[PDB]
């Protein structure tokens, strides 16, 4: 939902590595919810996401 | 059926031809405004 | 003598799929002979915008 | 051409912010543009040398 892309939607070289690079971000920046931090607006805005 | 699958087609057809054409009008009315749209720095300074 | 109080059973605390909040998950009907099925496939009449 | 639409109103919502005697219209476009094939505009790229 970050970048704009569907199933049906061809996707390009730079496309999937910035894609990629998103994972490779984001799945260090939050695998853990509960482990690292408490505040209520950073758990509430995880919700909303 | 026939019929009622080509009447249910071209409805459905004309009535996305006429929501895509309101997305279209709503695009360039802001493709234009950001053409002519300079940035805040420029008018800042102005 | 020896004394033997009153036998106490587990009275079980019941449970149903629809009480619960996961069937706000799904939309479940019932089929009375699905067993007949060989496979059924579902159509999605989906329109692009 | 202030001779067009004279007479024709209705109310209808969306916000508004207030920002010193300045009254602004706020207003995204992912409602417009959710499922579709074109890029959204206001996503833009910019260079940097």
């Amino acid at each position: 939902v970050e970048n704009a892309t569907l199933a049906r939607q061809a996707l390009n070289r730079i496309q999937r590595s910035n894609i990629l690079q998103s994972f490779k971000a984001k799945m260090l920046a939050t695998l853990f919810l509960l482990n690292r931090t408490r505040d209520r607006d950073y758990v509430l805005k995880f919700l909303t996401r | 059926i026939l019929n009622v699958e080509a009447m249910h087609t071209v409805l459905r057809a004309l009535k996305n031809t006429a929501d895509a054409m309101e997305r279209g009008l709503i695009h360039s009315f802001l493709q234009t405004l950001l053409r002519k749209a300079p940035p805040y720095f420029v008018v800042q300074t102005l | 003598f020896e004394a033997i109080f009153g036998t106490f059973c587990n009275r079980l605390e019941w449970v149903y799929f629809l009480t619960s909040g996961l069937a706000a998950a799904a939309h479940a009907i019932k089929f009375h002979d699905l067993n007949k099925l060989t496979t059924g496939k579902m159509l999605f009449h989906v329109q692009v915008p | 051409l202030s001779q067009a639409g004279a007479h024709s109103l209705t109310p209808l919502s969306m916000d508004v912010i207030r920002l010193g005697e300045k009254t602004v219209i706020m207003e995204n476009l992912r409602r417009v543009y959710k499922n579709t094939d074109t890029k959204d505009p206001l996503e833009r790229n910019v260079d940097l040398t």
